[PDB]
């Protein structure tokens, strides 16, 4: 949060790098570090790999690099996951009467249903495109 | 509540007044982040993508999460409403209907050719049996080595019935000609028939084999494309 | 055994360790690795021209070739001949004493202003109605050089005068370690110690570490050269 | 303006032939982004040399000055243009130029340590006495930094 | 939009690019998603997409009311707009796989040059590659550019002198302006984050950095101006790695008639050419054709090999197979006629199409030889007599399969609905391919027959 | 085979007397003695 | 540890639960929150 692609770069992405060793057929390596405060690195492996195997992998090693990262990332947290996959479908949920914002339908989502649609029948993988409630504290210079 | 994080201890003056988080900041229930903004035509939005699990069929998927958001719609705050942007699932359904409709119109063409020239319904009934069998085999093989009805492999089929409407003719033409030139009956005219095409028949599977089957050593995004045909087309021949 | 999985399942029960181990130790980095106990090669580095030593030869195997080697699949473990560079803070007990400060001083010196900060963005969301100007916000970043850390201001003394990192103690670039010092032939060398995944085949994976080998070739300082003064695979291809 | 938006993408972009077309066509000069910087702040920072010349024989402000109250010598001396510095300061640019911190080129050039336009900005009366907002000088920087060439110079 | 437009500009050309297709393309779109924030090149306030749903095809008649008429009427519509690059375009066929059309090019930093010199080494090659159209098409960065950003300079001196400590300065600072993740609390029994933040109006022109105050250990409240200066420089909104090396990737493609192997080998041509330490590879599509096209020459080996020596064991000669193999080409003529004629494509459901077509005009000829070398070798019969007899009876067997098949792909031809794209493709080459495999075959086949058989004994 | 090693005892009493903090001791000592690893920097591009 | 059944339910049991979706041949999940602040999250899987 509120970092730049150089910080970012250069606390994590560089440090997560190097330590991506002793991995099965991996072909490359590729990433980017922008200044919303993220990083995506991206291992893609040789064809016939098993996926599951070439994910545990890189969790494992990025476990052992977590003590070497900054302790707002580690707060965060840092997520691994098959990322070669695409969508079955993407269900749109909307506010019509003007009652609700962007962030309050996020919620609602992430609390009734999102969970029911990860446990129906054949659903692999649920993503919210939003994020569930956080409790804003807005500081006042002036007031402080 | 944001009640309770207003109420939080910051300071005690001298005067004895007290500092409370709520009289330095604003304080509300929020997002994580304001980097997206998300609009369906204009109105506020947010929503759920959905992936495929491995095995799994899209068409039951689809309807089981639709099954689900419906019980989900009486509780539904007053203005909340589910739509559909992106959906993958009619493709498929028209992807198996119109190969499935290719499949039985080739059964009635073949019917009506057959008829047309040979001019009796008991050899127009035989590439009729023999045709759904082989595809209907063709799906087990599928299944076997570990494939799925997917967009590929069903218009592979679709490339392959000229292959399997073939035999079926040439095997029963064959024995009507060979009654028609030298009047021998049914069993004897086919035992004469097949000893002439036999051969060949095994030969034209082993060449096509050579043709097909190297396709699906390639490797990468492409060899994976190409081993969907070959391994369809490859199968509904051997079967054939 | 799979080694696969033997290294999960040993990595499982290290995760449960892990907090419970010395923070020093963390932050050296714990390796879990599956290998052969002995080295399938060694790849040796020289300058011919000799205008880099031992340490220097052995920070650019360190920071240009290491890495990409480790990263080769049937690489199971590399060993660095040396050390690759460190910021290196040399103190003084006698300076350090002269101006009532320890290590301890040196330490919080160095975390508060050799420090990568996260410091925001003008115009950042959730931003106000009418905002034009959207930049990012940079304060203090890493520093580069033997110069910048000389100059990290430790205390100001009650005259004013400045008492600089370079006033207590010598900075230099060299190794995180002093242990390991390598030879060819009784000339400087640096080299990657390599050993084979369990499983892996010789004979591919020293392929593989030849053609990894090639694309640093070209990019090298004048007179780096690579050497091959330990391999046990040319054997197997010969022998066979 | 649409031509003065080109200008600044091709100062800052270095595209000599481009610039000499917008030139002739009359694209604005004294065009500025958002930060305040004209296409001069952008060819000084860059150090696109031809386009610093064209855009002075073109009318551009020499003493322009960002949202900050940088002007393009600060940036030329900042990071190293010698020959940007010199054509410049010929041009007629305020080599005694405060920013809102109250730093100075020289003060930058120090900092950096480029020896050659510190001689230069001397030469053509930089203030050596020259105060920022913290009361430091280029000499108090020059002793800091540890450049004992640099020092030897500023007196 | 341009370096430093913010998130309300974006929105005002999102709110046009609804408001046109929800306007002028009221019969064929259902819905518009406009995602403010967020760009497949990279993220920030400057981007944004609109994700446009059609209605049913069958609500859509005509090419008029299909993707690429829209696609093309929008991007010239939104052509007008000022300060944005807005554009329509298609999504790829396996949304899995990516554009998969052109080449992925990596300029990689291989001595520490900096990020600098690794976009002053860019401009060099994009400058290069734009000097040859005949070659290169849209040779452009994937990344974004380098932005003017805010650099603030904490006075370690005032600050030690004043009694203020660092953490104090770099938190207030971070945790007002950029936002701070605090810990958790739950929310009707659902564990949720904490983020203090400054309020908008505290955080948005470099004015409002000063009205922020830290506490020295005297208790004096010190403003951040007091210990701070400030000054304008550039720098990347987004850095790129590939394999641990700094990195930019650059997209491109092959001009019209050159092949992308050919535009591949120039991009080879002038990365050689550029500054000491600058290196380069390809990733993505262009990694996976490099290795498919060295495998594609030892395939067709195989496969050629493999189909001569069956016929070989078939028809008991070394000669006779080659009257067989002589038909690959009467019915690729045909596939190629047809794709050349509606403008289709070399693509992969063409390519297996060849495969059948070839594979069902080689059973035919199979047959005819089987039956001309049979009445040969048992009846005794001469070579034109033999032929002449093979062709009679394998007339009517061929034109059966041959009518039935080529109606049987009709629908799939003339199809305009959906999933026309793919049907268009099987059925054509097919169609076109098994028209002149059966007109030329059963004229062709006994020539290559009798020509084989009197050639060899 | 066992070494000599130079075994060093801190008087926790004498420490509490002149106000010398067991932290301060054990880091002066390691740091100096052992060395310590204190953050990363960036070194021509590459963390170290 | 020191975390009711209830506080440990909402920060950790229903945390991982509903992030074990998607995973290949599981028949079904079983699980118990205590007042010790243990949890235990039982997954169960297809025969074979
Ligand atoms: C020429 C005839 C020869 C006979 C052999 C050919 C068999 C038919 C070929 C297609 C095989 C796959 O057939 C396909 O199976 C899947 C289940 O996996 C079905 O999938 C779906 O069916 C119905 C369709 O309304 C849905 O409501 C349901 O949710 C789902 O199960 C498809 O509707 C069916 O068409
Ligand atoms: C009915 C029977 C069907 C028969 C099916 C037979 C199975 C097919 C075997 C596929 C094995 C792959 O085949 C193997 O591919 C590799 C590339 O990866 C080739 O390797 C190739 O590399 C270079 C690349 O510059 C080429 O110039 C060269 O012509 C070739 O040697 C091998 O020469 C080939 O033997």
């Amino acid at each position: 949060p509120g970092a730049d692609a150089k910080t970012v770069q250069d606390t994590v992405t560089q440090v997560i790098e190097q330590n991506m060793n002793g991995i099965d057929n991996l072909m490359y390596m590729s990433s980017n570090s922008d200044s919303t405060g993220t990083v995506q690195i991206t291992l893609t492996f040789e064809s016939g790999t098993d996926a599951d195997i070439a994910q545990v992998q890189v969790q494992n090693k990025l476990q052992l690099a977590m003590p070497l990262l900054p302790q707002e990332v580690q707060q965060q947290g840092v997520s691994v996951e098959k990322s070669s996959s695409s969508f079955l479908m993407v269900v749109g949920v909307i506010n019509t009467d003007g009652t609700m914002t962007q962030e309050d339908i996020s919620d609602y989502v992430a609390a009734n249903m999102k969970d029911a649609i990860s446990r129906t029948s054949g659903v692999g993988d649920v993503q919210l495109f939003g994020s569930q409630y956080a409790m804003r504290i807005w500081m006042n210079p002036n007031e402080l | 509540s944001t009640e309770e994080f207003g109420k939080i201890l910051l300071k005690v003056n001298q005067d004895g007044s007290r500092v409370l988080l709520r009289d330095v900041a604003k304080i509300e229930l929020g997002g994580e982040n304001y980097d997206i903004i998300a609009e369906f035509n204009g109105q506020p939005a947010s929503g759920l993508g959905i992936k495929l699990a491995t095995g799994a069929n899209a068409l039951d998927t689809a309807a089981a999460i639709r099954a689900e958001l419906a019980k989900m719609e009486p509780f539904f705050p007053s203005g909340l409403k589910i739509v559909y942007p992106y959906d993958t699932t009619p493709f498929v359904k028209i992807s198996i209907h119109e190969v499935v409709k290719t499949l039985v119109e080739a059964i009635i063409l073949v019917f009506l050719v057959m008829y047309l020239f040979l001019q009796n319904f008991r050899a127009t009934l035989i590439p009729t049996i023999a045709v759904p069998v082989v595809l209907l085999g063709t799906f087990a093989v599928l299944a076997a080595f570990g494939f799925s009805i997917n967009t590929l492999t069903m218009f592979g089929m679709v490339l392959a019935i000229g292959l399997l409407v073939d035999d079926a003719i040439v095997v029963v033409e064959n024995v009507e000609r060979v009654m028609a030139e030298e009047g021998l009956p049914p069993k004897e005219a086919t035992r004469k028939s097949m000893g002439q095409i036999q051969g060949a028949l095994v030969g034209i599977a082993m060449v096509l084999s050579a043709v097909f089957v190297p396709m699906a050593f390639f490797g990468g995004s492409t060899g994976a494309i190409y081993r969907q045909f070959s391994i369809t087309i490859v199968s509904a021949m051997a079967l054939s | 055994t799979d080694a696969d999985i033997a290294q999960v399942q040993v990595q499982n029960k290290l995760q449960l360790a892990m907090p419970l181990l010395p923070q020093e130790v963390q932050q050296q980095g714990v390796s879990v690795e599956k290998s052969s106990s002995s080295f399938l090669m060694v790849v040796g580095v020289i300058n011919t021209d000799g205008t880099m030593t031992q340490e220097d030869i052995s920070d650019y195997v360190a920071a240009n070739m290491k890495d990409a080697i480790s990263r080769t699949s049937g690489v199971g473990d590399v060993q660095l001949f040396g050390s690759q560079y460190a910021m290196r803070i040399w103190m003084n007990p006698n300076e350090l004493n002269k101006f009532q400060l320890t290590p301890v001083d040196v330490i919080t010196a160095i975390k508060a202003q050799n420090a990568q900060v996260a410091a925001g963005q003008l115009g950042g969301t959730p931003p106000v109605k009418g905002q034009q100007l959207n930049a990012s916000i940079i304060a203090q970043t890493r520093l580069t050089s033997t110069e910048e850390f000389g100059k990290i201001l430790l205390k100001v003394n009650q005259d004013g005068s400045r008492v600089l990192l370079r006033d207590v103690a010598k900075i230099e670039l060299g190794g995180e370690n002093y242990d390991i010092i390598a030879e060819f032939n009784g000339q400087p060398a640096s080299g990657l110690g390599i050993k084979l995944a369990t499983g892996a085949n010789a004979l591919d994976t020293a392929a593989a570490i030849r053609a990894e080998l090639a694309k640093m070739e070209p990019f090298f300082p004048s007179g780096l050269k690579i050497v091959y003064p330990y391999d046990t695979t040319p054997f197997v291809k010969i022998s066979i | 303006s649409d031509l003065g938006k080109k200008l600044l993408e091709a100062a800052r972009a270095g595209r000599d032939d481009e610039v000499r077309i917008l030139m002739a066509n009359g694209a604005d000069v004294n065009a500025a982004d958002v930060v305040g910087w004209t296409p001069l702040h952008l060819a000084a920072y860059w150090g696109h040399l031809e386009i610093v010349e064209v855009l002075l024989k073109n009318g551009a402000d020499v003493n322009a000055y960002d949202t900050l109250g940088s002007t393009p010598l600060h940036l030329a001396a900042h990071f190293g243009h010698l020959e940007i510095v010199e054509v410049l300061l010929k041009n007629g640019a305020d080599v005694n130029a405060k920013d809102d911190n109250g730093i100075t080129p020289l003060h930058l050039a120090a900092n950096r340590g480029h020896l050659e336009i510190v001689e230069v900005l001397l030469k053509y009366g930089a203030d050596v006495n020259a105060q920022d907002k913290f009361g430091k000088t280029a000499f108090d920087i020059s002793i800091n930094n540890g450049n004992e060439d640099l020092a030897e110079i500023l007196q | 939009l341009p370096a430093g437009a913010t998130q309300e500009r974006t929105q005002k050309v999102l709110n046009e690019v609804t408001h046109y297709y929800l306007t002028k393309e009221k019969n064929n779109v259902e819905s518009v998603f406009a995602v403010n924030g967020f760009g497949f090149a990279g993220r920030g306030q400057n981007t944004g997409i609109a994700f446009v749903s059609l209605k049913d095809w069958a609500d859509r008649p005509g090419e008029e009311n299909k993707v690429e008429a829209i696609t093309m009427r929008a991007t010239r519509a939104f052509s007008q707009i000022k300060d944005a690059m807005v554009f329509a375009f298609n999504l790829p066929a396996i949304v899995e796989l990516g554009t998969a059309t052109g080449f992925d090019f990596e300029l990689i930093d291989q001595a520490g040059l900096g990020h600098e010199k690794l976009t002053q080494a860019r401009n060099q090659l994009l400058a290069e590659a734009a000097k040859h159209p005949d070659m290169l098409t849209s040779v452009r960065p994937n990344g974004l550019e380098d932005t003017p950003q805010f650099k603030i300079d904490i006075d370690q001196e005032k600050a030690q002198a004043l009694g203020v400590s660092i953490n104090d300065i770099n938190t207030t600072l971070g945790a007002a302006w950029g936002g701070s993740y605090v810990n958790d609390f739950i929310d009707r029994g659902r564990v949720k984050k904490v983020y203090v933040m400054s309020e908008a109006k505290y955080r948005m022109l470099p004015d409002d950095i000063g009205d922020w105050y830290v506490r020295a250990a005297d208790g004096q409240m010190v403003p951040f101006s007091a210990f701070s200066s400030s000054r304008w420089e550039y720098g990347s909104p987004r850095l790129e790695r590939y394999n641990g090396l700094p990195s930019m990737e650059i997209l491109g493609q092959a001009a019209p008639g050159k092949s992308t192997g050919e535009a591949m080998e120039l991009m080879e041509q002038l990365a050689s050419k550029l500054p000491t330490g600058v290196g380069y590879d390809w990733t993505g599509m262009s990694y996976q054709e490099r290795l498919s096209g060295n495998q594609a020459p030892s395939l067709y080996a195989i496969s050629l090999i493999v189909v001569f020596l069956c016929l070989a064991a078939l028809y008991e000669s070394w000669s006779i197979p080659f009257s067989v193999m002589l038909v690959v080409p009467l019915g690729v003529i045909g596939a190629l006629l047809a794709a050349t004629f509606r403008g289709l494509t070399n693509d992969v459901y063409f390519q297996v199409g060849l495969l059948t077509t070839i594979g069902l005009s080689a059973k035919n000829a199979i047959l005819i030889v089987e039956f001309a070398k049979d009445l040969m070798d048992k009846e005794g019969k001469g070579l034109i007599e033999a032929t002449l007899d093979a062709v009679r009876m394998a007339l009517r067997p061929i034109l059966m399969t041959s009518l039935a098949f080529i109606l049987g792909v009709m629908p799939l031809v003339i199809s305009t609905g959906a999933g026309s794209g793919a049907q268009n493709a099987v059925g054509t080459g097919v169609m076109g391919g098994m028209v002149t495999a059966t007109v030329l075959a059963i004229f062709f086949v006994p020539v290559f027959f009798v020509v084989v058989r009197r050639r060899f004994s």
